[PDB]
């Protein structure tokens, strides 16, 4: 998604379902790639403590003006036409700079986005339809025309052009929960084992406080833990170096 | 108010031009469409053109397009149409009109402008 | 292309049934309005997309389409009503009218 | 694919005898040389268990999930390819499909327009003097998916075999809080035409986070486009009650002997 | 007090501290005026990525 070689325009905006997978957003916080981070959700730091049912990463260009309309509740061609976030968006919106990635010599006009439409679309709605617009009373009844403009209009993108006319990629991490199980977690830290000592022990969950040992007991290569008659644990496997 | 402020009426000698304009209000000017009307003291009404003022793109009828020429300017918020090579074909009440797709459609008009070319 | 109004002028006395026709040689797709002009440069739009109208204005105009024929049709005469009537074929570029019907006294 | 074969023979609904088998473990905890007592949705002991035979007949009739189900197959030549689970199978919802084929396992879960007869098929000898898998007909086409897992590839048997059946295969099928879980056993046989008496315990092998409803379920089978020859395999499926057992570990941690407490 | 603390072109006098290193104890008051720091980097002076 975030190293893609060709990224969707804006009107088409390209969606990928991450789930299944352990989400390491400090790789992503970190960068120095970035110019914006705006989560809206949570603090971005927390982001590797949380778990989601699905993250939406939803992908386009736009103009280094049009990025901060990306934002939930926002006014403009981009937020109104284009891509709209909903007033409680639970997610992120990163961006960055690609001019020098998405600036052809002579111009660059790959990338559309829609400059007019009957309505508002809806919070996350795309629109393909090139349908010509309805500018004018009269009815579009041909293919070009005075009043029968074509809803989607192409970007200048130029090298030389400012901070405002170069392209910026944008990502959208649109992050939720239904009553489906959590498959999108963040990566759990895992500190090294140490043996014979006293220690406070968090093994997948489970707290606990106690001597550990090397174990002679053989579990099944189903079991990941063990009890005593008193249901107690009593034993453990470690789930990196499975002992 | 969605009034129309045009200019009052006017006489030149014939094969002279002329200045006309239509400053409009209660409404953001770029929202809607631009057109004319030239209507004659004995002959109907007829349609001369029209400017959508947000592109700056135009439309005529052909029989006035060798003839009329419209504009606006955004910051005075006013519609301007001028007339080149006046003769005796030159010489009605003009008129200004809005249009849209949703509903608004030819509804109100300036108060048109007295063009006469005679001597 | 444009489209003709039946008569150039019809006369009435005050509560008489007054009917205006701007029939069709090629379809326009239902896409006319209707508009009142005073023999004192008053214009203001009456009727548009065939049956819509009653904004600012008196609420007994009608304009139902009548298969190969546009119309207008008013439920009283009024004092401002005996003015020229005029059709609007917008439904294509170029634009075109009528020629007008004037609504007089007797 | 989507087409229905009707050329069978119309058998009466059989019922068989489990003997004390669908146990298994019922958490990922080591326990050893005790008695533990718990309460989850179990196979009962000797309970009836509906059968079902491919001969000549080739029985595969939607039936219900109920909260779990235990599935068994006796059998060879490897007839009993995958399960199809949902709510409504005709795309109008997510449900989920198992199919265990010539090359991969494919786990995934889309709206499915499933067919009202779903097989796939194999050329048996041909040309080439062997097996091979020639048709997939299960469902028209999926749309919207959200989870895809298939094995990495291997090349497993299709070869038709004769004789007794010589695998007894296992499974329990269970749906909790959006976890479909899926426990299993195989154990080598010499048996005619039955569901053996024995005990077996069944180890977890996979566990899908799928969030779906289900309420209906199927198996999936080995077969010009009607008349063919069915291979022999016998299928069973009973339903998971909630009752309290008593599981003997032993000294390996393995579930030994288990009593229905009721 | 919408009709005592309210401007038109917006009352700005009003502030409220949005980033902290830490949870603020019972009753404890913060002054502090110090740049957040939440990327990896520090972060001195008085601004920063
Ligand atoms: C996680 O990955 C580490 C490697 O980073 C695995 O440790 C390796 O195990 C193999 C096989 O025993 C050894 O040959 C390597 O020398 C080990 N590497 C290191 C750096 O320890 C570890 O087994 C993996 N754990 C799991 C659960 O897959
Ligand atoms: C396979 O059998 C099913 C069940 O009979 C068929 O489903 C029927 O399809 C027809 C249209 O062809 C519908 O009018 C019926 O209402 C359906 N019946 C049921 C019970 O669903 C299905 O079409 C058959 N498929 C093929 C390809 O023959
Ligand atoms: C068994 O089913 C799997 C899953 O549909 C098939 O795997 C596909 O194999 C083709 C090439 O043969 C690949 O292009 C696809 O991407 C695979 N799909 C997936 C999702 O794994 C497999 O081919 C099937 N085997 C047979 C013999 O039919
Ligand atoms: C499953 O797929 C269907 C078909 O693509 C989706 O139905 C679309 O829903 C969107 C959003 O409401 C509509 O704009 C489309 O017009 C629908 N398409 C059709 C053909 O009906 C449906 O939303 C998908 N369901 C899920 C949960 O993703
Ligand atoms: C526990 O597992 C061990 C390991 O397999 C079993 O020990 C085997 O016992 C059989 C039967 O006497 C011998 O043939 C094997 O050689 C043994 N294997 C090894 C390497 O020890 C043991 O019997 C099991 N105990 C129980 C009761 O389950
Ligand atoms: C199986 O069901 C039949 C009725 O269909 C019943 O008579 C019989 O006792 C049942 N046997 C078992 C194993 O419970
Ligand atoms: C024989 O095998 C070839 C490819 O292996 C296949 O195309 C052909 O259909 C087979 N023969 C028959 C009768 O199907
Ligand atoms: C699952 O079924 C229950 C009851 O039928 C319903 O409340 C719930 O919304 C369903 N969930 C899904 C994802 O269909």
């Amino acid at each position: 998604v975030f190293n893609a070689t060709r990224f969707a325009s804006v009107y088409a905006w390209n969606r990928k379902r991450i789930s299944n997978c352990v989400a390491d957003y400090s790789v992503l916080y970190n960068s120095a790639s970035f110019s914006t981070f705006k989560c809206y959700g949570v603090s971005p730091t927390k982001l590797n403590d949380l778990c989601f049912t699905n993250v939406y990463a939803d992908s386009f260009v736009i103009r280094g003006d049009e990025v901060r309309q990306i934002a939930p509740g926002q006014t403009g061609k981009i937020a109104d036409y284009n891509y709209k976030l909903p007033d409680d968006f639970t997610g992120c919106v990163i961006a960055w700079n690609s001019n020098n990635l998405d600036s052809k010599v002579g111009g660059n006009y790959n990338y559309l986005y829609r400059l007019f439409r009957k309505s508002n679309l809806k919070p996350f709605e795309r629109d393909i339809s090139t349908e010509i617009y309805q500018a004018g009373s009269t009815p579009c009844n041909g293919v070009e025309g005075f009043n029968c403009y074509f809803p989607l209009q192409s970007y200048g993108f130029q090298p030389t052009n400012g901070v405002g006319y170069q392209p910026y990629r944008v990502v959208v991490l649109s992050f939720e929960l239904l009553h489906a199980p959590a498959t999108v977690c963040g990566p759990k830290k895992s500190t090294n084992l140490v043996k014979n000592k006293c220690v406070n022990f968090n093994f997948n969950g489970l707290t606990g406080t106690g001597v550990l040992t090397e174990s002679n007991k053989k579990f099944l290569p189903f079991q990941q833990f063990g009890r005593d008659i008193a249901d107690t644990t009593d034993a453990v496997r470690d789930p990196q170096t499975l002992e | 108010e969605v009034q129309l402020q045009q200019s009052g009426p006017e006489l030149v000698k014939p094969g002279a031009s002329v200045r006309i304009s239509c400053k409009t209000s209660g409404y953001t000017f770029t929202e809607y469409s631009m057109f004319w009307v030239k209507q004659s003291h004995g002959q109907s009404l007829e349609w001369i053109g029209g400017i959508n003022p947000n592109d700056d793109s135009t439309t005529y009828k052909q029989n006035f397009k060798g003839k009329a020429t419209l504009t606006v300017d955004k910051s005075s918020s006013t519609a301007f149409m001028e007339l080149r090579s006046l003769t005796s074909e030159d010489s009605a009440v003009y008129y200004c009109t809005r249009d849209r797709y949703d509903g608004r459609v030819v509804d109100f008009w300036g108060q048109g402008t007295t063009l006469t070319v005679s001597s | 292309i444009q489209m003709t109004q039946s008569p150039s002028s019809l006369s009435a006395s005050l509560g008489e049934r007054v009917s205006l026709i701007c029939r069709a040689s090629q379809e326009i797709s239902g896409y006319l309005s209707w508009l009142q002009q005073k023999p004192d440069g008053t214009i203001k739009r009456l009727i548009y997309a065939a049956s819509t109208l009653d904004s600012g204005v008196p609420k007994r105009f009608s304009g139902s389409r009548s298969g190969s024929e546009y119309s207008l049709t008013i439920s009283s005469p009024e004092s401002e009503d005996f003015a020229d009537y005029y059709c609007l074929q917008y439904a294509s570029y170029p634009w075109t009218f009528g020629g007008g019907t004037k609504l007089e006294i007797k | 694919q989507c087409v229905n074969l009707t050329t069978r023979t119309q058998l009466p609904p059989a019922y068989t005898n489990s003997f004390t088998r669908g146990v298994y473990y019922p958490d990922k905890v080591f326990r050893s040389s005790v008695l533990h007592s718990t309460q989850d949705l179990f196979l009962p002991f000797f309970s009836n268990v509906t059968w079902f035979h491919a001969i000549k007949r080739f029985d595969n009739p939607v039936l219900p999930f109920n909260d779990g189900v235990y599935f068994a197959s006796t059998e060879k030549s490897n007839i009993i390819r995958g399960w199809i689970f949902g709510t409504t199978l005709d795309s109008k919802t997510q449900s989920l499909l198992i199919v265990n084929n010539a090359t991969n396992v494919v786990i995934k879960v889309c709206e499915f327009q499933f067919c009202n007869d779903p097989f796939l098929g194999v050329y048996y000898h041909k040309n080439n003097k062997s097996w091979m898998e020639s048709e997939f007909r299960v469902y028209s086409s999926a749309n919207n998916c959200t989870f895809e897992y298939v094995s990495q590839p291997f090349l497993m048997d299709l070869e038709g075999k004769q004789g007794n059946f010589k695998n007894l295969r296992e499974f329990v099928f269970k749906n909790i809080d959006g976890y479909f879980k899926i426990y299993s056993k195989h154990t080598p046989i010499n048996l005619v035409r039955d569901l053996p008496q024995g005990f077996s315990a069944l180890e977890p092998l996979v566990d899908l986070p799928i969030g779906i409803n289900i309420t209906r379920f199927q198996t999936l089978l080995a077969l010009s486009s009607s008349g063919w020859t069915a291979g022999a395999a016998a299928y069973y499926v009973g339903y998971l009650q909630p009752r309290t057992f008593l599981l003997k570990y032993n000294e390996n941690g393995t579930i030994t002997d288990a009593v229905d407490c009721a």
